[PDB]
């Protein structure tokens, strides 16, 4: 919806550096 | 019994510490890629540098005027520093006196002098006494070696030797690696001594007067101290290691000028400029290196790794499993 | 050498430095990173001593407390070299740097100068009367209103003499200019005082005006920004 | 980010990396430095 | 109260007071004693 799109847009190399140390993020 | 490396179900059982596994998804372990080759890169310097005349010298200096020599741009060999004498003392702080043949140093410093027999223990980090605070002082973060050996047969003479002197009286303790050659008279009293001897006016030098007759704990000893500086630099001096051709785009283990690691080496696009040797990253780890035989920059990237999970129903129902590799596009497993 | 009593007493000018005297403190590459360092730097917005030379002769003797930031605004290369030492005689070692016609020479040993040393288009090079045996010598490629700004930083620590340099084409101006390391020397001397060197030629005749600024370094903590390349931008 | 940045600490050891510690000291002596580093890193991860 | 009281325990060193440790014996073991005290106090702060 319109409001959902606005809310989604409102909220937003380091990842590779963290991954090379052994810390990962899992998907929902 | 269960073999923990036969099939994924056995690995899951070995991780869970049970002979029955129920329905679910379990995280077993991680997968890596092992190295295949090995390379070593060292500078092409082949000449040697002065170690014979430092030890095989005629006359060493006094304690208060200890001799200092700088050693650089050579190839160091420490095998010859074994047969100095039948018995000698060799103590290294910060390094072990067996592994210093495959280490690369920036600059070497050699300090040589001659010490009373029982004061050898006073050439050490953070020790007080007579010569450690008035003649020769060492820092508390020392990284080097100390060598001491007997010199009765060479230094002591029957006719009398008085060419070796030390200092006994001084205002304040010396800064580390600081020398004094002053001869101005001591001023214990309140009146000037007008440059003449007298009470409270003592000449701040003393003699040894070594004779072949004193006890085993009083003969002169010859002492040499080696100081290193293990930091980031062009690495002017280091020892006898054979080089090998370098490989690229393959997970191998490498030894670049003393830096050991494992990974993949790739051509680099970083904008290095003349004085920059290597580089770092956000986490303060080495990322780029410079080969000390071609002056080109290479990037280091650890080879592929990831996580493995096992999806199985209960062992009561079936022994079939499925394998999930996390975060990898399996066209490039 | 001759003695003259025509000098006019006048204190040197005092000016301020805004954001000058930033140099690379380590030999390591960093890209797009904020880093913190603790080293001998030049405090921001700090007063520095300004001498102007055109007649009037201004080559005083200045201390060497911890380090020197030497800046020169100039045209036609009047400022030539540098003398460093403790007593400035034959009783102690002295370091000497001179820019030749197409080379630079650096040497550390005893020397002898007059009470007001100077340099006499160059045909005669007579700055020192005597020179005994010298320990370290070095020869290298030349280091090169007013149209030239040259910045140099001289340090002496850990038994090493460090020279950092930078040049720029253009009362110092604003802006930011990092200084790349130039030379390291294994000298190991006492060093307490120094004195500059300018070139004068007999010649209606017009004398090029030059100005140079002296500032002193202190231990401070800085926060530096490295951009996408290895360039310090703030 | 702070968990990543903790990796540069020394925890009283002679260096913040392991390979140089293992390439400079004999096995009898490297154990103390390795133990210090391991204990520090374990404590950091547990706190996280 | 317990945080304050934790300041007077040796944690395996010669004494709680550190100037006595520095004056009595040489830096090589004083470093170990200091490290012990620092680790103990940091652990107490973390628990608090």
């Amino acid at each position: 919806s319109f409001i959902e799109d606005l809310l989604f847009n409102k909220v937003t190399d380091l990842i590779c550096a963290q991954k090379f140390k052994g810390l990962t993020v899992l998907p929902p | 019994a269960v073999d923990c490396a036969l099939d994924p179900l056995s690995e899951t059982k070995c991780t869970l510490k049970s002979f029955t596994v129920e329905k679910g998804i379990y995280q077993t372990s991680n997968f890596r890629v092992q190295p295949t080759e090995s390379i070593v890169r060292f500078p092409n310097i082949t000449n040697l540098c002065p170690f014979d005349e430092v030890f095989n010298a005629t006359r060493f200096a006094s304690v208060y005027a200890w001799n200092r020599k700088r050693i650089s741009n050579c190839v160091a060999d420490y095998s010859v520093l074994y047969n100095l004498a039948p018995f000698f003392t060799f103590k290294c702080y910060g390094v072990s006196p067996t592994k210093l043949n495959d280490l690369c140093f920036t600059n070497v410093y050699a300090d040589s002098f001659v010490i009373r027999g029982d004061e050898v223990r006073q050439i050490a980090p953070g020790q007080t006494g007579n010569i450690a605070d008035y003649n020769y002082k060492l820092p508390d973060d020392f990284t080097g070696c100390v060598i001491a050996w007997n010199s009765n047969k060479l230094d002591s003479k029957v006719s009398g030797n008085y060419n070796y002197l030390y200092r006994l009286f001084r205002k304040s303790n010396l800064k580390p690696f600081e020398r004094d050659i002053s001869t101005e008279i001591y001023q214990a009293g309140n009146k000037p001594c007008n440059g003449v001897a007298g009470f409270n006016c003592y000449f701040p030098l003393r003699s040894y007067s070594f004779r072949p007759t004193y006890g085993v704990g009083h003969q002169p000893y010859r002492v040499v101290v080696l100081s290193f500086e293990l930091l980031h630099a062009p690495a002017t001096v280091c020892g006898p290691k054979k080089s090998t051709n370098l490989v690229k785009n393959k997970c191998v283990n490498f030894n670049f000028n003393g830096l050991k690691g494992t990974g993949v080496l790739t051509e680099s696009n970083k904008k290095f400029l003349p004085f920059q040797q290597f580089g770092r990253d956000i986490a303060d780890t080495t990322d780029a290196v410079r080969d000390p035989q071609t002056l080109e920059i290479l990037d280091i990237t650890p080879c592929s790794f990831g996580g493995v999970s096992v999806i199985t129903p209960g062992t009561n129902t079936s022994n079939q499993v499925a394998v999930l590799y996390q975060g990898v596009n399996c066209t490039e497993v | 050498c001759v003695n003259l009593t025509t000098r006019t007493q006048l204190p040197p000018a005092y000016t301020n430095s805004f954001t000058r005297g930033v140099y690379y403190p380590d030999k390591v590459f960093r890209s797009s990173v904020l880093h913190s360092t603790q080293d001998l730097f030049l405090p921001f917005f700090s007063n520095v001593t300004w001498f102007h030379v055109i007649k009037r002769f201004d080559n005083p003797v200045l201390p060497f407390n911890d380090g020197v930031y030497f800046a020169s605004i100039e045209k036609s290369n009047i400022i030539r070299g540098w003398i460093f030492g403790t007593t400035l005689d034959s009783k102690t070692q002295s370091l000497l740097i001179v820019n030749n016609a197409t080379n630079v020479v650096i040497k550390v040993c005893e020397f002898q100068f007059c009470n007001d040393p100077f340099l006499d288009m160059e045909s005669e090079f007579r700055v020192y009367s005597s020179a005994n045996n010298c320990t370290f010598e070095y020869v290298s490629q030349p280091f090169l209103n007013f149209k030239n700004l040259r910045e140099f930083v001289f340090k002496n620590i850990d038994g090493y003499f460090k020279i950092y340099s930078k040049h720029t084409p253009i009362d110092l101006p604003q802006g930011f200019s990092a200084l790349e390391p130039l030379v390291d020397l294994p000298i190991g001397i006492n060093i307490t005082r120094f004195q500059t060197l300018l070139a004068l030629h007999r010649s209606g005749w017009t004398a090029g005006a030059a100005a140079y600024y002296v500032g002193y370094l202190q231990p401070r903590t800085f926060l530096l920004k490295y951009n996408e390349n290895g360039t310090i931008t703030d | 980010n702070t968990l990543v940045k903790q990796l540069s600490s020394k925890f009283g050891a002679i260096s913040s990396v392991l390979n140089d510690i293992f390439s400079r000291l004999d096995p009898p002596e490297a154990e103390v430095q390795i133990d210090r580093l391991i204990t520090g890193r374990l404590q950091s991860l547990q706190t996280y």
